[PDB]
DNA sequence: GGAGAAGGAGCAGAGCG
DNA sequence: CGCTCTGCTCCTTCTCCTTCCTCTCGATG
RNA sequence: AUCGAGAGGA
């Protein structure tokens, strides 16, 4: 219940100066805070306090506390996440690189 | 697990620009053209071309949430676009 | 052990004289994939005929190890071979202890213990002793 | 601040958002699987007017005089009127047609008729007059059976998953309710062969317009909807504005909290 | 001893060479890179078992460049020394402190220091082989052998044998 | 010129995912350096000219890995391991599936 | 920058060390892009 | 050279101080730099990064160029606190039994056991800690949850522990019968805590070890970390964490000293504060407490956090965003002769910016062209790369006439017509303020857009500046235009409008053009016709 | 200076003796 | 019903927090 | 060269 009236409340909000965007977006706005099970907000008591990769909570608000927090534990990041394969200089996996690309050698015959 | 394979046959956007990036790269180095010249000398015009006759022999591995794949190959995707 | 195929395969304490058949069955089917494009005198040659018409000559190395082991194999008729790999393994030999009985000469129970610490302590010699003579019969055959 | 907090949200090839530990957030991306790019407003007739305007407007009776089907409006006439058979597949039609009138009375409470839904019917069926000058003016050759069974036919093609089970197929049908409820309004047997009277060709290719249009509609796999919903939020931001900072920082002290008593 | 492993070997080609020869190349790449190699893990590799059926899986085009990746699999024919093994070698050379000996595809030097201490070096002998002894050891004569630990090296690898044991004597 | 950080929030929206890694390589801070695969640490000594590696501490002399990042990126673990973390780099994930 | 020297100043400040100042003038003409 | 690979995953961890002796390949002892040029070997001598025409770098040569820095050893005399993790000894130290080893608490109580079960290690350590800091007294017999008279003989010391305090970079503990906790002492402890508390306190066998928490070893950082210095006339002026090292190697050698020569027990009880206060300060010279660290000219010593920190920092300043080549930027002006995915750039930017074409047999003739007109004309290039790798430079050469092009080489081509290139409105708000045009090159200083294409920037022609961009590998050039390219983004999903729209005096013009008033004279439209590129001959 | 985390301190009721 | 014990409620502390570019100027080791 | 301060834009 409380999400669809965070969303009623952020679209009031939005709408007030007359501008319009999709629903869409809002919805996976509001869906996000509320995926943990709770009003998680997005600041650095929120969203910044997940359980994601530490390499990315790192650029947020707050850098070096978390490394020291990372290092203690012993934690690890997948390199799953954007910002991670920024800072590795690593092709992201989003957009043409959330897949691979093949040669077959098959069809290379056949195309012949 | 090519058999029943759960993933659009339609080519994303996505894959279509690299596609056409890849192969194009691919012969800009000298690779062998599949397709006749027409005078052609921009790699990546090419490389639209032999995206239209389904000449390109690539095969795209779509990865799933789990780490899963699935592999279509590049005259099996449905252009478009 | 596994192997790349998910499979659970065992460490393959492949013996010495066993090698070489294989070698031999490997390299006749590389000259087959070239065509398509026993005393140890007989075998050594034989082994170098198939390498020289399989390889262009440059791991000479290879020829002179395959040369000497050959000239050292003891088991060399694989139709009989089969009879030292059951003697052997049917006993629930550790593998690589079966490597180096049926790849090294051996006589007596005592003998096989004093060359294998492995074997000083914790085998049965009365099998040794059967199968040993049973091989030392088998490798005079050769 | 919001990019960094949707920044990893991204369409996977399953057609389903997740961040980047893999966590579902929406399981169908917008709940409809649907691009925002391809995407307009568009008119939901069933939703308004009184009943019996309704009921003129779609309700088709081959028996009574009612509603009874023009015979000048088909090669057919008489061999329509009477036809039990075809008065069944109108009966099930009009069914459907006042369960969907009741249904979307549920879904928007205040009656708005105007929502963003894929492929603009109206301006594809635009198209079809114009594309080879249908001559309004002389009865078609349609059949109650052929636009009854095609509507249904084209509702099976309206393909956003392809899971076989039926977990996915039940999502499936979910996801394509609301627009289907669309098509069934502008295409239902009297608007056809009244006010849009086209002919059996002409027919068959909006049918497969249709599809063709409502596929390339469906969001691509890969896209990174995180960002993109993040900056539409911020790019409007830029011009109420405190108040939107007093949300997403949750700060229960709020400034001005009230209640709405009915 | 001698062993059957699978090995895995990644291969990568310039995209010049995409042709449909390319299958073929790519075996043949294999077989040079890999026959006749020295490491300290499986130590010589030797031959592949079942040089076809050959994994290709599939090339991996590289992000970074139009040259794929081909992770090729295949059963290889290795030896492995250990320590306290026992080997029924050959002499390869002689020498005043030990002798080069033929172990499987290595070379073993069985140092003097690890030998009957009846047997020494002879230099009026050709081959300069030790006959102070029984155990009259020079190239033309077999010898069985002892590894005394394996001494592995990045061109090659070698071991330290052995002789002044009840057993590999000489011959 | 600057390629701030909404500079890259677009191009991920666009979702161009090669052009972002192209920005942040090529134009600048490419750098090749060696890691050894026992411990995910930069301290492979690289003889180039002798074709020769070695990882002082693991005594290891095959597992070593040639990897392209930022010349930024190698100062932060560097920084990182002054400050007594140890930013262990694998290439190699751990879950297979 | 280009222009020419306008005139070249040679001093020296308190402490006896040795001060050049040029002065470079050039004449700049509206061009395309120049706010007005 | 070696294989290469691509990073899969990171693991963070402690140094081992065992592992941080093996790693580093040379103990620094000396606080002193120098004589003249010659370095003292006990600190950034060459067997650590070398400075420029030194081939050394570990006997690594490639000078800086291709070979990075190696680390230092320092041995120190006593153990210190890390101060990242002193909040977190106080709460582990408040956990333990304080010289047994095990924890206050055991699996015998069920608070325990819902929070060792526990998956998430933080949230497990975090349950634990707020129940074991109650417990004040370790006791040896607990009486069993299952048998009330049954009791179980845990407690190994069986006495009480503590309230430890944080007293600046040192704790101090309140006995309930209050003393400084001694640095040695929690090592002692923390060795006595057993693999199995590890897990349930959260910390990792092989990755992170309590004991780890505690500094007996300081890894030193080579000289690209903190670079040498000769902004004045061969002046040093080291960086900051060159000199600060240096004040620690003087607190190390003075508690050093004072503890071997006659050990004036206060005295060293200072110095080992110093020390502490050194090794504090140059990890974060921000603490708490008052204590700050300052360099010789009066400011505040730059320690290692504050490098890494905050914006501009070497996560926000060098990492998510970074200065880039290949790219102008300039200022702006509308052209209605010009396309929408057009632009104009000025010669003189084309003439600098270049892009790296490969030498094909499709186009050897056209970049051979280019080559002879050298640098110096538009239509031309710069460098001339050879398969070795012989940036071959037409700048200062009049080889431009007499090389003869290889295939595979690559050929520093001009920006020319149809280039794709990536443009910029600062600060960029929203997607569509990032979009690729194609290039086509005009005699003039500044870049020339078509008036439509300014809705989606919210640019403004008063003077507004305008980023370019351009890809340099052939895959990008692509990736560019099939998703970046102007047409594409007409349609904005932003509020599923058009984006780009007709405005100013175009829309004003058709309103008056399209009039039912409006009547168009013969010979005036003859003009018009031909206007439309699309006109198709017909009147 | 604000806002959230953190730690002490006092208190009152529920069970105990 | 006082003793005790315990959690609850109250009441102070105690951190650590915000696009891009181009010029000039004084001051340090 | 950096840092610090300032002015001015987008
Ligand atoms: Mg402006
Ligand atoms: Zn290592
Ligand atoms: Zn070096
Ligand atoms: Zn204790």
């Amino acid at each position: 219940a409380g999400r669809a009236a965070l969303y009623k409340e952020v679209y009031n909000v939005i709408a007030s100066d007359g501008s319009y965007v999709n629903y869409r977006h809002m919805a996976l706005l509001v869906d996000v805070m509320t995926t943990q099970g709770g009003l998680t907000s997005v600041t650095r008591h929120g969203f910044n306090r997940s359980n994601t990769g530490a390499l990315m909570r790192c650029s947020f608000e707050e850098t070096v506390e978390i490394l020291f927090e990372a290092g203690a534990s012993a934690e690890l990041d997948d390199c799953r996440g954007v910002s991670e394969n920024v800072i590795l200089g690593q092709m992201a996996p989003i957009g043409t690189g959330a897949f691979d690309v093949m040669i077959d050698e098959e069809s290379l015959v056949k195309y012949m | 697990p090519k058999d029943q394979r759960a993933t659009t046959p339609y080519m994303t956007k996505y894959e279509r620009a690299r596609i056409l990036g890849t192969r194009a790269l691919q012969i800009s180095m000298n690779a062998p053209v599949f397709v006749d010249l027409e005078g052609e000398t921009d790699p990546l015009r090419i490389a639209m071309k032999e995206l239209a006759e389904k000449k390109i022999p690539l095969v795209i591995r779509r990865y799933l949430p789990d780490g899963s794949f699935e592999d279509w190959s590049v005259e099996e995707l449905i252009v478009d676009l | 052990q596994i192997n790349h195929q998910g499979e659970e395969e065992e460490l393959i304490a492949l013996n010495l004289s066993e090698a070489r058949l294989v070698i031999k069955e490997a390299l006749v089917e590389r000259r087959r994939a070239f065509k398509r494009s026993e005393t140890r005198e007989k075998e050594l040659e034989s082994i170098d005929v198939l390498l020289e018409q399989t390889t262009g000559g440059n791991n000479k190395d290879l020829k002179n190890t395959m040369q000497y082991l050959t000239n050292f194999s003891r088991f060399r008729d694989q139709e009989t071979v089969g009879a030292v790999i059951q003697l052997l393994k049917s006993t629930g030999l550790h593998p690589f202890e079966v490597a180096q009985l049926g790849s090294l000469a051996c006589d007596t129970a005592d003998e096989a213990k004093t060359l294998i610490p492995s074997l000083n302590n914790k085998i049965s010699d009365d099998e040794l002793e059967r199968i040993l003579k049973e091989l030392s019969n088998l490798e005079t055959l050769y | 601040r919001l990019v960094k907090a949707l920044e990893d949200i991204m369409v996977h090839y399953d057609n389903t958002t997740r961040n980047s530990l893999g966590n579902v957030i929406q399981f169908i991306y917008g709940e409809d699987g649907m691009d925002a790019a391809h995407i307009e407003k568009q008119s939901l007739d069933t939703i308004g007017g009184s009943d019996a305007a309704f009921e003129k407007r779609y309700r088709v009776d081959l028996l009574n005089t009612d509603h009874t089907l023009d015979p000048s409006l088909l090669e057919s006439g008489s061999e329509i009127l009477g036809d039990l058979k075809l008065q069944v597949l109108l009966d099930e039609e009009y069914k459907q047609l006042v369960k969907d009138r009741k249904f979307l009375r549920e879904v928007f409470v205040d009656g708005e008729a105007n929502w963003p839904l894929p492929v603009n019917i109206r301006r594809i069926i635009q198209n079809a007059q114009q594309t080879f000058h249908i001559d309004h003016t002389k009865p078609s050759d349609l059949t109650i059976k052929d636009i009854v069974l095609g509507v249904k036919d084209l509702q099976e093609n309206l393909l956003v998953l392809r899971g076989k089970n039926e977990i996915i197929q039940n999502a499936q049908r979910d996801a394509v309710t609301l627009f289907c409820c669309l098509l069934r309004s502008r295409l239902a047997t009297r608007r056809v062969l009244q006010e849009y009277r086209l002919t059996k060709q002409a027919f068959d290719w909006v049918l497969s317009n249709i599809e063709a249009q409502f596929l390339r509609s469906v969001v691509h796999p890969g896209e990174m909807v995180g960002v993109l919903a993040a900056q539409s939020i911020g790019e409007p931001a830029t011009q109420g504005v405190p108040r939107l900072k007093e949300i997403l920082n949750v700060a229960k002290n709020m400034k001005t909290p009230s209640l709405t008593v009915y | 001893m001698f062993f059957i492993k699978d090995l895995s070997l990644n291969i990568t080609l310039h995209p010049s060479f995409f042709g449909p020869r390319m299958k073929q190349y790519l075996k043949t790449k294999l077989l040079e890179e890999v026959e006749g190699s020295c490491t300290g893990k499986f130590g010589y590799i030797l031959c592949v078992l079942d040089y076809d059926n050959i994994d290709i899986q599939r090339g991996r085009i590289l992000p970074t460049d139009g040259s794929a990746e081909f992770n090729v699999k295949y059963r290889a024919v290795v030896f492995k020394p250990f320590k306290g093994e026992v080997v029924d070698g050959t002499v390869v050379s002689c020498s005043q402190h030990g002798f080069e000996v033929q172990v499987g595809p290595m070379k073993v030097f069985v140092t003097k220091h690890l030998m009957p201490q009846d047997l020494t070096f002879n230099a009026g002998s050709n081959p300069p082989s030790y006959q102070s002894s029984e155990d009259v050891i020079t190239i033309k004569s077999r010898i069985r052998v002892k590894i005394e630990g394996c001494i592995s090296q990045v061109s090659s690898i070698h071991a330290i044998g052995s002789i002044k044991e009840d057993y590999l004597g000489a011959i | 010129l600057r390629f701030g950080e909404m500079e890259r929030d677009c191009m991920i929206a666009h979702g161009a995912a090669s052009f972002l890694k192209e920005r942040l390589m090529e134009a600048s801070d490419a750098f090749r350096v060696h890691i050894c695969g026992i411990c995910g640490l930069m301290t492979v000594i690289a003889k180039l000219n002798h074709n020769q590696f070695e990882c002082k501490g693991c005594d290891n002399k095959i597992d070593i890995y040639q990897i392209h990042i930022p010349y930024a990126a190698k100062l932060l673990f560097q920084e990182l391991m002054a400050m007594n973390i140890t930013p262990r780099l694998y290439t190699d994930r751990s879950r297979d599936f | 920058e280009n222009g020419i020297v306008d005139q070249v100043l040679v001093t020296t400040n308190q402490d006896g060390l040795k001060f050049v100042k040029v002065r470079v003038r050039t004449t700049k003409i509206p061009q395309i892009g120049d706010k007005f | 050279s070696a294989p290469l690979r691509t990073v899969k995953e990171v693991q963070f961890g402690l140094f081992s101080p065992e592992e941080v002796r093996a790693i580093s390949v040379a103990k620094i002892r000396f606080p002193e730099t120098m004589q003249t040029r010659a370095k003292i070997g006990g600190l950034n001598d060459p067997r650590l990064g070398s400075i420029d025409r030194n081939l050394k770098c570990q006997t690594c040569q490639e000078g800086m160029n291709e070979c990075p820095g190696h680390f230092g050893h320092i041995d120190l005399a006593k153990p210190v606190f890390h101060v990242g993790f002193i909040a977190k000894i106080k709460k582990v130290c408040e956990c333990v039994c304080m010289h047994c080893g095990k924890l206050l608490l055991d699996e015998h109580n069920e608070l325990m056991r819902q929070a060792l079960a526990i998956k998430d290690s933080k949230k497990r350590f975090a349950a634990i800690w707020t129940l074991c800091k109650t417990k004040m007294v370790c006791e040896t017999d607990v009486p069993s949850e299952d048998d009330p008279t049954q009791l179980v003989s845990r407690g190994g010391c069986g006495n009480t522990q503590p309230t430890i305090r944080k007293d600046g970079l040192k704790l101090v503990g309140s006995w309930k019968k209050l003393r400084v906790l001694s640095t040695e002492e929690i090592l002692n402890i923390f060795k006595h805590i057993s693999v199995k508390d590890f897990t349930s306190l959260g910390f990792n066998e092989v990755f992170s070890r309590p004991e780890w928490m505690i500094l007996t070893c300081l890894p030193v950082p080579p000289p690209p970390v903190r670079p040498s210095i000769s902004f004045n006339e061969s002046q040093r002026g080291e960086d900051d964490l060159t000199f600060k090292l240096a004040d620690i190697l003087k607190a190390n050698i003075s508690l050093e000293t004072l503890e071997h020569n006659g050990a004036p027990h206060h005295a060293i009880e200072e110095a080992e504060s110093l020390l502490q206060f050194h090794v504090a300060t140059y990890m974060d010279n921000d603490i708490a407490g008052q204590p700050q660290a300052l360099q010789k000219s009066g400011r505040p010593v730059k320690s290692i956090r504050a490098r890494l920190k905050g914006k501009e920092g070497r996560i926000r300043g060098n990492l998510m965003g970074k200065r880039v080549d290949f790219s102008a930027r300039t200022v702006i002006s509308g052209d209605p002769n010009l396309e929408l995915d057009q632009v104009g750039v000025p010669k003189s930017i084309a003439k600098t910016l270049t892009y790296p074409e490969v030498v094909t047999p499709y186009n050897i003739d056209r970049l051979t062209q280019l080559v002879r007109n050298g640098p110096n004309e538009h239509p031309g290039a710069k460098y001339v790369i050879r398969d070795s790798g012989d940036r071959i430079d037409l700048r200062y050469s009049k080889r431009a006439g007499d090389i003869q092009l290889q295939y595979g080489w690559k050929v520093e081509r001009h920006i020319m017509d149809n280039d794709p290139v990536l443009f910029n409105r600062q600060p960029s708000l929203h997607k569509m303020s990032m979009m690729a045009h194609r290039v086509k090159v005009i005699p003039y200083s500044t870049f020339r857009l078509n008036l439509s294409v300014t809705s989606p920037y919210n640019a403004d022609f008063d003077g507004d500046e305008m980023n370019l961009h351009v890809p340099q590998s052939e895959e990008t050039r692509a990736e560019l235009s099939q998703l970046c390219a102007v047409p594409l983004q007409i349609v904005s999903p932003q509020s599923n409008k058009p984006c780009m729209g007709i405005v100013q005096d175009t829309l004003c013009g058709i309103r008056k053009l399209t009039l039912r008033d409006t009547f168009i004279e013969l010979d005036q439209v003859l003009n018009m016709l031909y206007w439309v590129p699309d006109w198709d001959g017909v009147i």
